[PDB]
DNA sequence: ATCGATGTATATATCTGACACGTGCCTGGAGACTAGGGAGTAATCCCCTTGGCGGTTAAAACGCGGGGGACAGCGCGTACGTGCGTTTAAGCGGTGCTAGAGCTGTCTACGACCAATTGAGCGGCCTCGGCACCGGGATTCTG
DNA sequence: CAGAATCCCGGTGCCGAGGCCGCTCAATTGGTCGTAGACAGCTCTAGCACCGCTTAAACGCACGTACGCGCTGTCCCCCGCGTTTTAACCGCCAAGGGGATTACTCCCTAGTCTCCAGGCACGTGTCAGATATATACATCGAT
């Protein structure tokens, strides 16, 4: 019997192909799942989670901070035209508002 | 009861304040009291009859993030 | 009881992108809210797909299409060439 | 004395508010007002901690976009005071 | 001779045109604008005779509830003449 | 460049079926940009679906579907 | 072997029961159906449509027509508070908007 | 091929409010999409009630509450009132 | 007060193609029986929700002085609406071609279902340094 | 240009995040086999192209009046500052209602087979609605 080795470093990537797998089988979202549909899932979803993280390390290192906060990504999420129009609808908790004055209201 | 009238002037006021606004108006404060109580109650509806259908007897949160994604917004940090 | 998370997983990538970086146990909340929101989304949509095509099997094209449909533009142009990598480095092997 | 002119210190709450994060409305007031609604549906019940944190945060979310809203109808008539007219075409445009 | 003073006319065509039910673009000049625009993503491509007309109704109803919504926030102003910036107040308060 | 085909005419037409009594010199050239932006996000589904499914010839079907994606839902064209 | 008769019949409905049962059991919405939901979902599906086509009718006699169009039936929608609520987001083809000028305009 | 359609059962409806009375097939098709879309709204909720319960089976119960969060208030009264009719005149037959 | 020139609607007759009904037949709903595991009931643990007291300062309520904003009225000048004569090309009716949507047949590569094995990751514990609070000094900006 | 507000720096100190251990149940490897769907060939629907003709609609111009805009005046209602008071917030102590789990067993739904009638294409024909003509009577602008 060969030594096991896991999907994931078969493919290279860090998150679970098996936890994706049985997600697909126990949502009945159809009666079949090809073997190739979770190896692409789980790359995308690992893409996006990357694609976050690091504008949020770089919101916390120019508030030279160390450890991240909600704040930082909120601040990552409203500054990135595109960020911002997967996640319109989305609001997150003690994120607060991004710093905006009419320039009406300013004193001549 | 009278509990509607704990949202005091000053909370409207830092809510307009971080909103931009600038000048008042002091017929603001009424007009803001009723647009709020109904968001209120259609969250409420809701999140009761989730915890009706369940047969539970306690109101948790996740039966207001429920209500909350039906209504059409989207919570984070609380579950789901 | 035993509760599954991605926990383990978003901090392996965030020692990836920011080694000297730390995260809070609140961001870590969001961002375990925000992966079952996505996988949600695109596995709603990969659904719609099979059922509109009489077919009964979920495959990678579904996928893909689902993603070019969701995503913004730039976002599933670079999706689709790392889904397209792992794929090919999987059956390779 | 010393006393700074009208719209000064306006400025300044606005700038102090919009970089914070701490909730506005006062916690017993608001769970008072969550119970006696809840009232109307059901007797009797419970709530959890975190459901009226949550309620909370939505609401407040909810009156600070509306506002923000309503500063730009504000603006369309030329004025800078906000009226109740604003609230009503913003909600009816936003079709609430 | 014999004149009507300004508006009567308007007022008449309003009153005309939201009892009828007729398509108002012209069919043959969209059909090419249809055509000219999905070239860009496909070549040689081709429509069944139902999807102009599909795209053409919600096309048509689109326009009609835009210029609805701006001629309320021209009214706000308290013009009668709409203009640009009452079409780009609307679509950022629809959020589009 | 067909976009001239959306006369002043017919803008004034949908102007009149929404009520306004008034128009302004500019709204014709707004009009057309604002069709022009809504159209192309319509097709590029419609293309999406048909190109999923392997044919030549778009279709009715995937024009319904692209709409209601997009919370527009049309009822009459099955 | 009995004569055989329809569920419809037993329930005093006029919609199809079986193709109720049917439909929901090829869409993988769950791995059961009980017995008691296609009779519920038929009896709910008869009175909406039993309540529009009331509306409608009575929105032809006021037109001294004797066949329903699509005009009929976006009057019938657009003039009641509650299906006008549901029905929001729906678009229906030829259906035109209603009559309605703003006071402002009309003349002095 | 063979197509499927509720025009039979609208038409069945129709004579029953209005004798007199006649429908265009322009509208028939309207009236036809109408049953489906609302019918796939119901059975959606439905599904993802059974699906946070943890439970395999859908019910008449899961058909309540769905029509008590779709249909307004006035219209859930009546539409609930008149589908435990039903129910019960099914069972006791 | 009314005239009279335009416009919208109504009443009668003729036509035509959309709707309602009947026939043939086939495939999908109903009747009868069996097997098995999902849901219903009862009992136990214990945790987290409701209720109360004491007390101290952060926050709300009430007055008042004044100034800067909202509102009404006026003048003016040019942008848009109404009506005519000209010219562009939309709409329609007909014929012909062939690209490609929809279907039947064959068959073989894919995914589901079982069983045995073991290590990936979840729960409980330890601890130490990132953050926050206090106080005093430096810089900015406003009336 | 005096002085009130914000920022930052040095010191204290604590409890939240990073790391370790035990261990069990979810994922992997190996095998069988049934049918979903990939490929080849054919039929014939309906999408594309061209022509001639009539005349509906778009285009270009003149002109004059009703609207949009800028300026001035005035008066009253928001803002900023100070004092009093009221009820929010923190910390500590009790107790018991209700959520979460385990063990048993029964009754509900899935599956297979037969068989027969509900409802789907196809054909026919007759009357509701569309159109042309005549004319009634309502409204708008000037005298």
């Amino acid at each position: 019997r060969a030594k096991a080795k896991s999907r994931s470093s078969r493919a290279g990537l860090q998150f679970p192909v098996g936890r994706v797998h049985r997600l697909l089988r126990k949502g009945h979202y159809a009666e079949r799942v090809g073997a190739g549909a979770p190896v692409y899932l789980a790359a995308v979803l690992e893409y996006l989670t990357a694609e976050i993280l690091e504008l949020a390390g770089n919101a916390a290192r120019d508030n030279k901070k160390t450890r991240i906060i909600p704040r930082h990504l909120q601040l990552a999420i409203r500054n990135d035209e595109e960020l911002n129009k997967l996640l319109g609808g989305v609001t997150i908790a003690q994120g607060g508002v991004l710093p905006n004055i009419q320039a009406v209201l300013l004193p001549k | 009861r009278d509990n509607i009238q704990g949202i005091t002037k000053p909370a409207i006021r830092r809510l307009a304040r971080r909103g931009g606004v600038k000048r008042i108006s002091g017929l603001i404060y009424e007009e803001t009291r009723g647009v709020l109580k109904v968001f209120l109650e259609n969250v409420i509806r809701d999140a009761v009859t989730y915890t009706e259908h369940a047969k539970r007897k306690t109101v948790t949160a996740m039966d207001v993030v429920y209500a909350l994604k039906r209504q059409g917004r989207t919570l984070y940090g609380f579950g789901g | 009881s035993r509760k599954e998370s991605y926990s383990i997983y978003v901090y392996k990538v965030l020692k990836q992108v920011h080694p000297d970086t730390g995260i809070s146990s609140k961001a870590m909340g969001i961002m375990n809210s925000f992966v079952n929101d996505i996988f949600e989304r695109i596995a709603g949509e990969a659904s719609r797909l099979a059922h509109y095509n009489k077919r009964s099997t979920i495959t990678s094209r579904e996928i893909q299409t689902a993603v070019r449909l969701l995503l913004p533009g730039e976002l599933a142009k670079h999706a689709v060439s790392e889904g397209t990598k792992a794929v090919t480095k999987y059956t390779s092997a | 004395p010393h006393r700074y002119r009208p719209g000064t210190v306006a400025l300044r709450e606005i700038r102090r508010y919009q970089k914070s994060t701490e909730l506005l409305i006062r916690k017993l007031p608001f769970q008072r007002l969550v119970r006696e609604i809840a009232q109307d549906f059901k007797t009797d019940l419970r709530f959890q901690s975190s459901a009226v944190m949550a309620l909370q945060e939505a609401c407040e979310a909810y009156l600070v976009g509306l506002f923000e809203d309503t500063n730009l109808c504000a603006i369309h008539a030329k004025r800078v005071t906000i009226m109740p007219k604003d609230i009503q075409l913003a909600r009816r445009i936003r079709g609430e």
